[PDB]
RNA sequence: CAACCAUCAAGCCCUGGGCUUGUGUUGGGGACCCGCGGCUGCUCGCGGGCCCUGAAAAGCAGUGGCGGGCUCGCUGGCGGGUGCCAGCCGUAAAACCC
């Protein structure tokens, strides 16, 4: 219902275009630890994935 | 302030309390007697029971009119029914 | 759409405080010297999402004025997906004449007597079809964009 | 970048059967109210005190 | 000059014609009318189509009015598209469907007398499906000897 | 004390009825 | 504007009145009451916009088109039809003396010439009948009270009454009396 | 001509789905 | 009308009625809810009756009942549904005191005509207590109204229709009900519960139950030629001028003729 | 967008049980059975029986007229038409209305 942050929607954007490396990294300075970022990659990864099945 | 009760539950559609609002109102439609209760004044106006007969003059002039009078919205059929009387 | 449903809402309005206590009072006397369930519109945020959340609610009818529109956000969402049809009408000062209150947020049919099943039903369908799908073809966008004459001549010139 | 894109109901596009709590309904939403048992108790209460 | 057809379904018992004429007048200009009833007893089927002077106000009048809750039925108004439009689509529009009482008819006929001839004829159609009754039942066992 | 159905009928004056004691 | 709300409740009260209407033009018209003629008071109260033409004329007949009208009437066979026929808009009843003598003197109205005159005056009243054995007022309620062979001459002299319209106050036989106090 | 039509089937639209009240 | 002849070509339709109903049905198929017994059980002989002119009169259009003298109805595994006036909680009282042998396992439901009005207005509900019930009664002040209430797929289309009970003794409903006495009631109750019903049609051809295959012949004989003499003599007009053909039929099996 | 038939009547038989006059019912579909009218005939109507059906839905509208209205002429009168009547009946005509 809410929707994404900016930098939530640039790493949507990252992965979908398969700049996984940019995303992690662009991730990683957002947040300032490498689990938060790995963790957010893998929510928006799986909110890719079900948009994908929904579409 | 009580008819802007009455007036809220007419709005809202609240028949029942609208029924009690106009129970507590006491109008003087169903009612026949006064709206208002006029015991002190007028006890302040006539002192003396000599008083209210020299006033009676026009009280019972005024009030054999209205025995005589149809009714109107201003003055109910009940109340002139108790003039009457 | 609106004035159908308010009729039902009507004919289940629950009851006020004077009848209330005047029906216990009743009580009390007959046991000086029976019933089934009272079915009646359930009123209340929590309880209403509640209700929803366990699928007891038959429909729902929100509010399009709650001043923290936080309250609401999530309710439409929440009734799509669980299944239970929704729309929303004007008025909180409707909801709140509704039930016997000011103002009132949301409001829920669960279940009604034997009498009204048919047009509980038919109101069901009438919503969600014709406000349902109305509204679900065009409501995954954004709004606004009602800029007048001057707004136009101001863009132009900025 | 479309800047204002329209949203992808990706989680609500699955209807859900079955209701979220397997906390059983308690004993109060089929039995008569005890709330309304103890009103008019003490209503009866009050009228044998007059 | 384009007229606009709009289908009307799950019509409420009588909003039929004359208030079809009404309230799709009370929208705009109406050239043609035809709510479809029965033959066999005069009673409409619940539906109709319409006929307005004008394509763009028949689409008017059929977004304002397509989900529309009246007594309990949904009605469902939408424009029938230019393309099919069949030819006898008003080929009864503005004139009664008169309600003709078939079953009393037919019992006066059988009630007025008949001619000589006429009931010569008759009993020999009758006597014909008497024998072919007789033939058909014999197989189950049974013979009548009237 | 008057009665009702004497002064429906109209009775007027005479629908009243007046007791010299209480 | 009008609604299809409105077309439909219309047209089912046109259908449903023509049924009924028809239901009592194919029944005898014998109602249950003695063959005696009988002194009836009716007041018409909007029921329904529209009117079918039969109880149309029979309105006209009776006179009573402005709002809140009545007027008095013989019980009879043929009167008795025209009100079962006009029975949703008409509501009627046996009239009190009290009643009828309270109506006339605080609502009393004289036609002559196509004018309505309050009966102010008794010589109003007698230049207007005069000769047909009325003398006054009273003399026209004890006529109406007690009904005579001047009854028709009386009832279309007297110009249709207009009753105030109450705020909350079928057959019945006697509660025409509240209902005349209530509008009265 | 064509623009009154259309005028007026619109004023018709928006009597039937908000009214005329207000 | 001759008994022998009725009673041979009753004895033939009948067992042409077991012969059909023995065949096995042809895609080699079974069901579950009809043994071969009751698959010859439970199913209507009638009688149809042709005549010569059109039924004009409303009252001989209206629905009658007739004493047969073994009881149409089968009184096995079926429900009756009455209709009542006023008190529904009286009337369930009074279901409740009375008899528990066999109006206790016949009378399934009953409703007041306020709350049948209430509760059942919907096309799916009549049909849904159309489906649910096997036979139905209603009081002569409830007849006229039930063509309103209940709509043509309860009235107009089958033969299953309510039969006129007489409730009457000779308003406030919560007052007083003015009705005749209980057992008095139940007798009534008895004999609508066993009396063949008899609709008549406009025109010249109806329809009358006679009873049913699983019985024996010789009572479908005197059940049919007592049906005969009471048609004939009471509700037909021009009573043997205007009589023509009556059709012994079965289920969907052909139908043996008589003349009259 | 409420409710609003007689929540019992009137007359009868053989006076105690009943009988009789009290018209009223959504629309469709099935590759099911029967009776009567017609069609030279297939078939079509009317009436039944057995099923499916959210108060569901995509032309198939066909049988004769009285009056009335909108008309075309001749002299307010008379004669031919009408996918016209929120009016009637059933083959005539009447009724209604004014």
């Amino acid at each position: 219902v809410a929707g994404l942050a900016p930098y939530e929607r640039r790493v949507i954007e990252l992965l979908r275009n398969g700049k996984d490396k940019r995303a992690r990294k662009f991730s990683k300075k957002k947040l300032g630890t490498f689990g938060r970022a790995k963790r957010k990659c893998e929510e928006l990864q799986r909110i890719i994935a079900e948009s994908r099945r929904a579409h | 302030a009580l008819e802007k009760k009455i007036s809220r539950a007419l709005g809202r559609g609240d028949v029942s309390n609208a029924a009690r609002l106009e129970r507590n109102a006491n109008l003087p439609e169903k009612t026949g007697k006064p709206r208002y209760t006029l015991n002190h004044i007028i006890r302040e106006r006539y002192p003396t029971f000599q008083d209210a007969l020299r006033d009676l003059d026009d009280c019972l002039s005024m009030l054999f009119l209205f025995a005589n009078l149809p009714s109107t919205t201003a003055v109910p059929a009940k109340m002139i029914a108790r003039c009457e009387r | 759409l609106a004035a159908q449903a308010f009729k039902l809402l009507n004919k289940y309005r629950p009851e006020t405080k004077q009848e209330k206590k005047e029906r216990l009072l009743r009580e009390a006397t007959a046991i000086k010297e029976v019933s089934k369930k009272p079915y009646t519109v359930k009123y209340g945020l929590n309880h209403v999402v509640g209700l929803i959340e366990n699928k007891k609610a038959s429909l729902v009818l929100i509010a399009n004025d709650v001043d923290p529109i936080e309250l609401v956000v999530f309710l439409p969402a929440l009734c799509r997906k669980m299944g239970i049809p929704y729309a929303i009408i004007k008025g909180k000062a409707r909801l709140g004449t509704l039930v016997h209150k000011k103002t009132a947020a949301v409001v829920a049919i669960t279940e009604v007597r034997s009498e009204d099943k048919n047009e509980l039903a038919k109101l069901i369908s009438a919503v969600k079809e014709g406000y349902l799908e109305k509204v679900e073809d065009t409501r995954k966008r954004w709004g606004g964009g009602i800029m007048g004459f001057k707004a136009q001549k101001r863009e132009e010139k900025r | 970048e479309d800047p204002y894109p329209d949203t992808v109901e990706w989680f609500t596009s699955v209807e859900e059967k079955m209701p979220l709590s397997a906390a059983p309904e308690p004993k109060r939403r089929f039995i008569p109210s005890k709330n309304e048992a103890k009103q008019i108790m003490k209503l009866v209460r009050a009228i044998r005190e007059g | 000059s384009q007229p606009g057809v709009m289908y009307i379904a799950r019509l409420p018992h009588g909003f039929y014609e004359h208030e079809l004429r009404g309230y799709f007048s009370q929208f705009g200009e109406i050239t043609r009318l035809r709510v479809v009833r029965n033959k066999k007893t005069g009673a409409s089927r619940h539906r109709a189509f319409i006929e307005f002077a004008d394509a763009e106000v028949a689409d008017i009048a059929a977004r304002t009015m397509d989900k529309y809750l009246l007594f309990g039925h949904i009605l469902t108004c939408k424009i029938v598209p230019p393309a099919q439009v069949h030819p006898d689509l008003f080929k009864g529009a503005n004139r009664r469907f008169k309600v003709v009482p078939w079953n009393k008819m037919a019992g006066r006929q059988l009630e007025r007398p008949l001619s000589e001839s006429q009931w010569q004829v008759k009993v020999a159609k009758e006597e014909q499906r008497r024998a072919a009754r007789a033939e058909k039942l014999k197989e189950m066992g049974y013979e009548f000897e009237a | 004390k008057f009665d009702q159905v004497k002064d429906d009928q109209g009775a007027e004056l005479a629908a009243f009825s007046l007791e010299g004691l209480n | 504007f009008k609604r299809a709300e409105k077309y439909v409740k219309e047209y089912r009260e046109q259908e449903r009145e023509k049924i009924r209407l028809a239901r009592i033009a194919k029944q005898q018209g014998s109602f249950h009451i003695p063959a005696e003629a009988k002194l009836v008071f009716v007041i018409r109260i909007k029921g329904i916009n529209k009117i079918p033409p039969k109880p149309r004329k029979i309105l006209q007949l009776l006179r009573l088109r402005q709002i809140n009208n009545g007027v008095f009437v013989k019980v009879t066979k043929a009167t008795a039809e025209m009100i079962k026929i006009v029975e949703p808009w008409v509501a009627y009843g046996y009239p009190n003396l009290k009643s009828v003598r309270e109506l006339i003197y605080k609502r009393g109205y004289g036609k002559v010439n196509g004018q309505r005159i309050p009966l102010t005056d008794n010589a109003i009243i007698e230049e207007n009948l005069g000769k047909y054995g009325i003398i006054c007022i009273e003399d026209l309620i004890h006529e109406i009270f007690t009904v005579g062979p001047n009854f028709k001459q009386a009832a279309n002299f007297l110009w249709p009454f207009k009753l105030s319209n109450p705020n909350g106050g079928g057959n019945r036989e006697e509660h025409i009396n509240a209902l005349i106090r209530a509008m009265n | 001509s064509k623009a009154a039509k259309g005028a007026q089937a619109k004023k018709a639209a928006q009597a039937a789905l908000k009214g005329v009240h207000s | 009308v001759d008994p022998d002849q009725t009673l041979k070509a009753c004895k033939a339709l009948l067992a042409h009625i077991k012969k059909a109903a023995a065949a096995p049905r042809p895609d080699g198929k079974q069901n579950l809810l009809a043994d071969e017994e009751s698959t010859v059980a439970e199913t209507p002989i009638w009688l149809t009756l042709t005549t010569k002119k059109h039924i004009h009169d409303s009252h001989r259009l209206q629905p009658g009942k007739i004493i047969l003298p073994h009881p149409l109805n089968t009184s096995e595994e079926i429900s009756v549904c009455l209709i009542t006036a006023d008190p529904q909680r009286f009337y369930k009282n009074a279901v409740a005191d009375e008899f528990p042998e066999d109006l206790r396992a016949k009378i399934g439901r009953v409703i007041d005509i306020s709350h049948l009005k209430a509760k059942f207005k919907a096309y799916e509900a009549q049909r849904k207590l159309f489906s649910e019930h096997d036979v139905f009664l209603a009081d002569t002040r409830i007849i006229n109204r039930l063509p309103k209430a209940l709509g043509k797929t309860f009235y107009k289309t089958t033969t299953k229709r309510p039969i006129p009970v007489v409730l009457m003794a000779q308003r406030d409903p919560l007052e007083n009900a003015n009705a005749r006495p209980i057992p008095e009631i139940v007798a009534e109750i008895r004999k609508a519960i066993g009396a063949a019903l008899v609709h008549l049609s406009p025109s010249t051809n109806t329809a009358i139950k006679v009873g049913y295959a699983n019985w024996e012949p010789e009572k479908l004989a005197a059940n049919i030629e007592t049906v005969i003499r009471e048609l004939v003599e009471r509700f037909v007009p021009q009573k043997w001028q205007n009589v023509r053909n009556f059709y012994v039929k079965g289920p969907e099996t052909a139908a043996l003729p008589i003349y009259q």
